[PDB]
């Protein structure tokens, strides 16, 4: 529903009927815009980081530059110089094409993913779903961490809606 | 020439090697733990 | 009342959206 | 500039700007005050946290 | 940047990687193995197995009550538990 | 009465502050309701 | 709608008080030219 | 008065005085060996 | 000496078999709900 | 000399960094990542929540977690050899402890690896400012596994240390702090969510605005690792988006800098919202409807029939979730609507 | 072009019109506390230290003024409920119309460092330029507080020379300000123990008399002057906002869990004495004495003293409240009038049961009345179609002892529910709510707030501390990267 | 004391709104030097 806190709504409802927190879409999901998020607060970093000389302290230096450079502002060897030392070396990028391109594909990549998990389960293919998976020998059972998921599920399955559910199962 | 073998770089990337398989072990091991 | 306050914001923003895009400070190339 | 009364009464001690004693000087001094120092507040953590035991001293809202 | 340390596609394509790990790699993978197969894992890290988390009666979980006398507690669990 | 050197301008140009109110305006617009409880 | 009584006084003197900062500070070096 | 608790700690403080310097010991000796 | 990639496909396998072991270890495994 | 050989040598490049820093990172960093491993792969979390936690018990990827000490320890730092384990690897194996390990530990894994941020950093001559930005995290790291837990009554509450053990601690905010509806956490998304198409985009417009300067079909090759040459028309940028957005992003310190803030800010405003939740001060309220849910008893908003979820989440969830407390809800005081 | 931020900056050097500026930041604070103390003051009802006690009111800067030792206002009333005995000027008035004057000059002692900024003492000889010595000028100040802590130590608190500070214990509450005596021995760390506060100020101060003389003395190792770039005034910010957040923290645990520096009266009760029945447990040993000891189940209730019910009602529990409920517990569960009585829910067999009661964590809950041992005799279906232990069906009732109730019994489902839902926050109560026109829901307690103030604030001057310190340490970077490259 | 409601954003406004007016135009002009 457009408005705020029908998301909220659109969402607890979901989880419950999907288990959508479960479901190895929206993982991949969360798994880039979480990153995108850190990267873009990477990639922004470095650049601020090894931004190049052109002020004085009461002066910007935000200000050294101008529309139409010709030269990017950023050092990108003194960059990578540090960025790749700080844990590996290798695990660094020197290649600004490809680090920029990074940068697109990830967040647009996982977040599809996830465009895709909300239209995967559209037809019923929701998270996975451990409940009761866990026994011992004489089959007494041991709640797996994800029952616990599942309690909290049905807490939000039972009073969903409340009047209209006419019937045991809610097949839709 | 000649680089040794007992690495700064090499200290590290041991730590892990070492328990990994180890831990992998363990676990290709539980895979049949029934009943 | 409240509801005023709301769509106050609402809109004064809308215009900070005329200024920022029609009267928002050029880029100079030089 | 502008002297004055307690401008020149107190001259001294702004004085010597980068009078600094030469070398490492007194340092040692101060990390031993300094881990001496740690185990003051851990000692006094793990006291509070209620992971150091001592009688007459069990941490609660009784105390007299 | 100038990089100087012991060179990585040399020994993972070397023929004495293959020959000292070969025999040493699995040796882990086995030690773990044997690790589980004994059964001491679970005396390493209390983790009961399968046969043995509920006593064979009651149906209640064994949940350390007191921080301070919780040794006791875990005992007298595992205790009166199989 | 002598004057201190250090008398350096201020700076917040044409569109620095069309962020700064598009900032505050949100909040204001974000916080509105709960400051109404 | 019963809803708290500084409404106005909080959300609006949020806005009006830093926004009249920011407006100063414009103006302020926008006139830098005498222009303004 | 040196409760078991108590003599907890110390242990502990000994355990961690022990790891400290253990570990610089080692350092000196391989930064020495440059 | 060792050509690369015959190192890369026999140590993938080995991700592909081991891995391979964990899924089908969730259906028998203890953890499956039998 | 005598300080600086130790200097000297552990200072200098030899591909894996370690310095100053890495003597506190490096231990305590790893020990960490151990913690966490073993948990999920021996170590069990029956005697806390009478939950399996361990491939070892059968637990899979998703389900294996570190559990978090029972409602019976609080905030006890849970010592191996302390009063309450007394060094007993297997016991204080049992009553959790791992946790407050590869929380501690961890919590300086952090400390210590800004440092080295700073290190690496002040030694490069570049601006430590990325060490800054790191803050992101601790502060969230700091408040939503010490602060919060602090705040409320045991480790327990904490974080789980799990994949799904950690879900549970989404819903339970929800359910219980009802976080969702909190302005800072908001923030909180919309700074990540916020910074994500910030990066997504800047990654792709950047692309696309590049100066065929290689020759073929390899663009990733093309440019010079070697000097300055803005690889992307800096100026087919602005005249692009000022025509398909309205706005350009004229200048690259700003906009390679406004990436820095975005998410570092979200977060904090997340970390301080949720510094709430650990003294129960949530905003789960909004008095202003539910005080006029009294009455019209017709009169609905999301609002409420969202609190509602939240109403059922709990009564269902804490009996299992809680244990310590011996919950008991007879078939009848569960919250249902007609049907199931 | 000089953006905002860096427009404080100005000074740095010429610390002639900083000493004006920290001189302000003063003479505003100063202000505040005796400012809001008025409103405070000008709001506080005494009327009642037994259910009205400032903390419910609201009161956050008026608990401290009891701390120290003010405990009244020139009105002949007190915070402990005294009669006839009015303090001297220093008076709840006295320490706000203290605080008035004082901001008041310093805010002409600060209108001055301005114009008289350029001053010889500002100015280094040897150097021709304005420097400050640090290494040493901290040393200096460093004296003067110990000097005081101790000349507080010893010279206040022990009650040698002035009043004690704000104690009491667990029972009353009878709290007073009464002097204390530094107990050094071990529990002299037990937080909770008072005289373990005295005893740390008078043995600091000596720790820090030391100090300064040492620092007013020795100088910095240039190895150190070299790291820390002493000299910088910008390093000694990032060297105190560091120990200030951290000062933070403690007072943000020392608030919340229990100390003697933060007591059970001036602040609202710890939310962990409700965790455990702590107010009802303590209780039921005193009304067992009173029982087994040959009284009235009746005598024996309206044995237990009010305010000490009343510290077992969950309603002043500090978590229950919200981050945006605007305010002061009153307009909460409204203004506490007077208790009730226990009540002791019975089962229509006769025996014996208990209302479950809510853990901090739910603004919902359900009401169960388990039998003795935690077995389940009564409880308000929801479903109801398939009650099978209904108030109703399985006939509760409810009696009552002590309070205003007294001896008296309700039989009706209706009521007896009720009574029932509202017993499930500990002890029922009678809150005139029209007065201030309160809500039904919940607030937190002054301890509550302060906590989460003395917490994001912390929180976040932490970010202060890296963002300075790494502006301190990389001053040099901080314009640009440097032209040169390519060399690593 | 049973007072009118926009008390507040009535008579503070009031202040606030013109008064901001001034201090713009003065500090508009105080830095055609651009000193302030
Ligand atoms: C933003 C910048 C971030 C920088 C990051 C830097 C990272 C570096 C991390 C180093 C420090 C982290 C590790 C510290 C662990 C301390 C262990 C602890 O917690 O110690 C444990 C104890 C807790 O005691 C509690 O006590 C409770 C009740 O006991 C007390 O009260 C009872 C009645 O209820 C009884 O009377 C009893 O006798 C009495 O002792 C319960 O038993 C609880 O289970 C128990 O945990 O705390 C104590 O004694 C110790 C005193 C507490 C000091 C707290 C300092 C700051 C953190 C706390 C803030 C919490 C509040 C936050 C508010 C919002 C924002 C701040
Ligand atoms: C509080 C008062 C005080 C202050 C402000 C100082 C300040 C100083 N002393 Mg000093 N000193 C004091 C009291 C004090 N001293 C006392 C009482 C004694 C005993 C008489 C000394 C004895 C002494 C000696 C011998 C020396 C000093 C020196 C110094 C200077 C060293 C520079 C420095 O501080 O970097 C050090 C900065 C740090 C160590 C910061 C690191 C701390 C962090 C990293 C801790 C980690 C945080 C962690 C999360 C918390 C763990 C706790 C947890 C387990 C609970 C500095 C000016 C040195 C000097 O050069 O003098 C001019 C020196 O040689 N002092
Ligand atoms: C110094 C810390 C401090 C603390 C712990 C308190 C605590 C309290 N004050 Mg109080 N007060 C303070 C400072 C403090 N005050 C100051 C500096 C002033 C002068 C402006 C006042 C003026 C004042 C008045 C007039 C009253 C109080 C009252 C109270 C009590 C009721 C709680 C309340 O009103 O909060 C309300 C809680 C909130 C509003 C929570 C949300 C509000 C803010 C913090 C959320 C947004 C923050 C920020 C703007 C977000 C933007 C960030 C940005 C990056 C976008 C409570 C004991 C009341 C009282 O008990 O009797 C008078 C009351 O009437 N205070
Ligand atoms: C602890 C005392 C303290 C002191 C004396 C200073 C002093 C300074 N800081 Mg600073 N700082 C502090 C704490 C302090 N800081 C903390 C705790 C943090 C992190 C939380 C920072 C983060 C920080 C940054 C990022 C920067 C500074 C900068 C500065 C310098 C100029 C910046 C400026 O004044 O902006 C002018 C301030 C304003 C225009 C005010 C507007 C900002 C908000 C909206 C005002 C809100 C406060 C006000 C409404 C009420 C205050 C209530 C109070 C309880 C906070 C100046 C030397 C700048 C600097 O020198 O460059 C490195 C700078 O860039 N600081
Ligand atoms: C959040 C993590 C964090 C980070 C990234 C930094 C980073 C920095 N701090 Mg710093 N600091 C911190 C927390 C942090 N601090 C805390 C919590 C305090 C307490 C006040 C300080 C107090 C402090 C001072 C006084 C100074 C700094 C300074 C600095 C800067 C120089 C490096 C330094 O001083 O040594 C870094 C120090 C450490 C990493 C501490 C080491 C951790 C301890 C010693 C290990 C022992 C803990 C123990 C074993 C744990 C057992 C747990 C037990 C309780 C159960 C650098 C930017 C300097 C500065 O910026 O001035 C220019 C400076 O003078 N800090
Ligand atoms: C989505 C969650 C998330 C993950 C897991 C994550 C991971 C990481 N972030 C890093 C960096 C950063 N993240 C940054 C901003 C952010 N990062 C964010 C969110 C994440 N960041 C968000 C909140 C902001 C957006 C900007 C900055 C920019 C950096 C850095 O530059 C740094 C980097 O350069 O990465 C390449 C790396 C630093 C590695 C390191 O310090 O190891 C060394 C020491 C460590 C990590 C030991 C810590 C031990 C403690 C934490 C014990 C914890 C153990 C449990 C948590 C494990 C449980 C596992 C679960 C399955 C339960 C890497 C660890
Ligand atoms: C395509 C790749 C490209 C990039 C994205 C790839 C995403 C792949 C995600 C897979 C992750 C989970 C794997 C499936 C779980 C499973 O099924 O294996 C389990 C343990 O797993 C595991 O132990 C997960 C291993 C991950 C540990 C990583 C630690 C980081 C340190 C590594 C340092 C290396 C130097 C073992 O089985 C579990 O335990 C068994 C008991 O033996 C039970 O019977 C069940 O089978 C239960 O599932
Ligand atoms: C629902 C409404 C309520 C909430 C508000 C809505 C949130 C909108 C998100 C925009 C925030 C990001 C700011 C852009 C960065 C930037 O462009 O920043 C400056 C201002 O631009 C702006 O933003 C101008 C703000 C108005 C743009 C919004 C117009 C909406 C109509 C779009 C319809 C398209 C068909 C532009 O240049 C900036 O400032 C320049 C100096 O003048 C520098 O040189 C740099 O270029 C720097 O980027
Ligand atoms: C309900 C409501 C109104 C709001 C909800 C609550 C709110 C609004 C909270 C906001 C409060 C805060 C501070 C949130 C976090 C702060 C923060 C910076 C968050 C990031 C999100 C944000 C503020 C703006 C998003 C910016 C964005 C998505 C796009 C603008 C940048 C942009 C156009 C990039 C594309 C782009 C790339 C490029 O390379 C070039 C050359 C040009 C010209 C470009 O335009
Ligand atoms: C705890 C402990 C410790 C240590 C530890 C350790 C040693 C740990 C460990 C360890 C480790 C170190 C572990 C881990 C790791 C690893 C691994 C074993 C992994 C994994 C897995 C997997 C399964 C994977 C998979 C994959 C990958 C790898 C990626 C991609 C995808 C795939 C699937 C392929 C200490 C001393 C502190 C203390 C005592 C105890
Ligand atoms: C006649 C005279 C005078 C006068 C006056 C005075 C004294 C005063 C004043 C006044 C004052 C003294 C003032 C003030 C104050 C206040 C302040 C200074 C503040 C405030 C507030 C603030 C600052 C804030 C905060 C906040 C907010 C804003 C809201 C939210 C929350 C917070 C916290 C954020 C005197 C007496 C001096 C004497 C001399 C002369
Ligand atoms: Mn809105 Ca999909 Mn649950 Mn049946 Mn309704
Ligand atoms: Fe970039």
């Amino acid at each position: 529903p457009l408005g705020i806190s029908g998301t909220f709504n659109f969402m607890i409802v979901f989880q419950a009927e999907h288990n959508i927190l479960m479901h190895p879409f929206h993982q991949l999901g969360v798994a880039g815009v979480f990153g995108g998020a850190l990267f873009c607060a990477m990639h922004g970093s470095l650049v601020t980081s090894s931004l190049i000389r052109e002020t004085t302290e009461t002066e910007s230096a935000n200000y050294g530059y101008k529309f139409g450079q010709e030269e990017e502002t950023y050092n990108i060897v003194a960059a990578h110089g540090y960025f790749g030392r700080l844990i590996f070396q290798y695990a660094s990028f020197n290649n600004s094409r490809s680090l920029h391109f990074f940068l697109a594909a990830w967040r647009v990549v996982g977040v599809w993913f996830a465009a895709l998990g909300i239209s995967t389960m559209a037809f019923n293919l929701n998270g996975f779903n451990f409940n009761h998976s866990v026994i011992d020998a004489k089959g007494n059972v041991i709640n797996t961490w994800a029952d616990i998921i599942n309690r909290a599920n049905l807490g939000m399955e039972v009073m969903h809606e409340r009047n209209a559910h006419n019937f045991p199962l809610d097949l839709a | 020439v000649s680089y040794p073998i007992f690495t700064v770089r090499w200290v590290a990337v041991h730590t892990l090697a070492v328990p990994t398989i180890f831990f992998l072990g363990a676990i290709a091991a539980m895979q049949f733990i029934q009943r | 009342m409240e509801t005023i306050t709301y769509v106050f914001i609402f809109a004064c923003i809308i215009a900070l959206f005329f200024f920022a895009i029609f009267f928002r400070e050029p880029p100079r190339i030089t | 500039a502008r002297r004055t009364w307690l401008g020149d009464i107190l001259r001294p001690l702004n004085s010597e700007y980068g009078k600094v004693a030469p070398g490492w000087g007194t340092t040692p001094l101060m990390a031993v005050f300094m881990g001496l120092f740690l185990v003051f507040l851990l000692i006094i953590l793990e006291i509070y946290n209620s992971t150091l035991i001592l009688d007459g001293v069990n941490v609660s809202w009784k105390a007299l | 940047g100038t990089t100087g340390e012991r060179p990585f596609s040399d020994i993972i394509t070397s023929v004495r990687y293959w020959v000292i790990h070969s025999i040493t790699i699995p040796a882990l993978f086995i030690a773990g193995w044997l690790f589980v197969s004994t059964g001491l894992a679970y005396d390493v890290f209390g983790t009961p197995r399968p046969d043995s988390y509920y006593a064979q009666e009651q149906r209640s979980i064994p949940l350390v009550t007191d921080r301070f006398e919780a040794k006791q507690q875990v005992e007298t669990f595992l205790e009166q538990l199989k | 009465m002598e004057p201190n050197p250090n008398r350096q301008p201020v700076e917040l140009n044409r569109t620095s502050l069309y962020l700064g109110l598009l900032l505050i305006l949100v909040l204001a617009l974000l916080f509105s309701s709960y400051f109404f409880n | 709608m019963e809803v708290n009584q500084l409404g106005f006084i909080a959300t609006a003197l949020f806005v009006l008080v830093p926004s009249v900062f920011l407006i100063i500070l414009y103006v302020q070096t926008e006139s830098q030219q005498k222009s303004s | 008065t040196i409760t078991p608790s108590l003599k907890g700690f110390f242990i502990g403080l000994l355990s961690g005085a022990v790891v400290l310097g253990l570990t610089f010991a080692v350092l000196i000796a391989i930064s020495q060996i440059d | 000496r060792i050509p690369l990639w015959i190192v890369a496909t026999v140590a993938g396998m080995g991700v592909i078999v081991i891995v391979g072991l964990f899924f089908y270890g969730a259906y028998a495994g203890l953890g499956s709900s039998l | 000399g005598w300080f600086d050989i130790l200097d000297d040598w552990l200072k200098r490049d030899r591909f894996v960094f370690v310095g100053w820093s890495g003597i506190l990172l490096f231990p305590c960093a790893y020990l960490a990542l151990g913690g966490w491993l073993t948990g999920t792969t021996f170590v069990t979390s029956w005697y806390t929540h009478g939950l399996a936690s361990s491939y070892l018990e059968g637990c899979n990827f998703l389900t294996v977690a570190v559990s978090t000490p029972a409602n019976s320890m609080g905030h006890s730092l849970l010592l191996l050899w302390g009063p309450e384990a007394q060094g007993d690897f297997t016991r204080w194996c049992q009553l959790g402890g791992l946790w407050t390990f590869i929380a501690l530990h961890g919590a300086f894994g952090l400390i210590g690896f800004m440092l080295r941020q700073f290190e690496i950093a002040r030694l490069v001559g570049v601006r430590p400012y990325n060490a800054i930005a790191f803050s992101a995290p601790i502060a969230v790291f700091v408040s939503v596994f010490l602060i919060y837990p602090l705040g409320q009554s045991s480790w327990f509450f904490a974080p789980s240390f799990g994949v799904a053990a950690i879900f549970r601690f989404l819903l339970f905010f929800q359910g219980f702090h009802n976080w969702t509806l909190n302005p800072f956490h908001m923030m909180g998304v919309a700074g990540v969510l916020g910074g994500a198409l910030l990066c997504a985009i800047h990654g792709a417009t950047v692309e696309n605005t590049l100066f065929q300067d290689g020759e073929g079909a390899s663009t990733f090759r093309a440019f010079n690792p070697t000097q300055a040459e803005e690889t992307y028309s800096m100026v087919t940028a602005n005249r692009f988006w000022s025509q398909i957005f309205g706005i350009a992003f004229s200048n690259k310190r700003w906009l390679h800098f406004f990436m820095l803030f975005v998410p570092v800010t979200g977060l904090w405003m997340s970390a301080i919202g949720v510094v709430g939740l650990a003294l129960n001060l949530r905003s789960y309220d909004f008095i202003s409807q539910e005080i006029r849910a009294a009455e019209d008893p017709e009169f609905e908003t999301f609002y409420t029939k969202n609190l509602l979820l939240n109403e059922g989440i709990r009564a269902w969830m804490a009996p299992q979730d809680q244990p310590h407390e011996n919950f008991v809800f007879p078939e009848e005081v569960l919250p249902r609507g007609n049907a199931l | 072009g000089l953006p905002w931020y860096r427009v404080h900056t100005v000074l740095i050097n010429d610390p002639g019109r900083l000493i004006a500026a920290h001189l302000m930041h003063t003479a505003l604070v100063a202000g505040w506390a005796g400012s809001m103390a008025l409103y405070e003051l000008a709001t506080f009802d005494p009327s009642d230290p037994v259910l009205n006690p400032m903390w419910r009111q609201g009161m956050f800067v008026l608990p401290f003024m009891a701390r120290l030792g003010v405990t009244g206002s020139w009105s002949g009333w007190s915070i402990t409920g005294e009669t006839g005995i009015d303090p001297g000027f220093w008076s709840f008035e006295g320490v706000a119309l203290a605080h008035i004057v004082l901001s008041g000059l310093l805010f002409l002692a600060a209108c001055w460092h301005w114009v008289y900024w350029d001053l010889e003492l500002f100015r280094d000889p040897r150097t021709g330029e304005p420097a400050l010595d640090l290494p040493k000028m901290f040393g200096i100040h460093l004296f003067l507080a110990g000097l005081l802590c101790f000349g507080f130590g010893a010279f206040h608190l022990t009650g040698l020379f002035g009043p004690g500070m704000w104690v009491s214990d667990p029972y009353g509450l009878t709290g007073s300000v009464q002097p204390v005596a530094p107990e050094w021995g071990p529990d002299g760390f037990n937080p909770y123990n008072p005289g373990g506060v005295v005893a740390h100020h008078i043995a600091a101060g000596i720790v820090g008399i030391i100090a300064g003389l040492f620092h007013i003395l020795v100088r910095p190792p240039q190895r150190l002057y070299k790291a820390l770039r002493m000299g910088n005034i910008e390093t000694v910010l990032s060297s105190s906002i560091a120990a200030v957040f951290f000062a933070a923290f403690v007072v943000a645990g020392t608030m919340w869990y229990g100390s003697a520096t933060t007591p059970i009266e001036l602040f609202g009760p710890t939310r962990y004495q409700w965790d455990s029945s702590y107010f009802q447990q303590e209780i039921n040993r005193r009304v067992q004495a009173s029982l087994a000891s040959g009284a009235t189940l009746e005598e024996a209730w309206s044995a237990i003293p009010e305010k000490l019910a009343f510290y077992d009602y969950i309603g002043n529990n500090p978590a229950k409240g919200g981050l945006f409920r605007t305010g002061p517990m009153n307009k909460g569960d409204g203004i506490a009038q007077a208790w009730k009585g226990h009540a002791v829910f019975r089962n229509k067999e006769g025996e014996e049961l208990f209302v479950r009661r809510m853990p901090a964590f739910f603004e919902s809950f359900p009401v169960i009345l388990t039998d003795k041992n935690g077995v389940v005799k009564a409880d308000i279906p929801f479903r109801r179609a398939e009650s099978k232990y209904s108030f109703e069906q399985q006939g509760v009732t409810v009696s009552f002892y002590g309070g205003e109730l007294n001896g008296q019994t309700f039989t009706d489902p209706p009521t007896v529910k009720s009574y029932a839902r509202k017993a499930i926050f500990g002890e029922i109560f009678e809150f005139d709510t029209e007065t201030l026109n309160s809500d039904g829901i919940f607030r937190t307690s002054p301890r509550g707030w302060f906590t989460f103030a003395h917490a994001v604030f912390a929180l976040l001057f932490f970010f202060g501390h890296i963002w300075h310190g790494a502006r301190t340490l990389f001053r040099d970077v901080f314009s640009g990267i440097d032209p040169e490259l390519s060399p690593e």
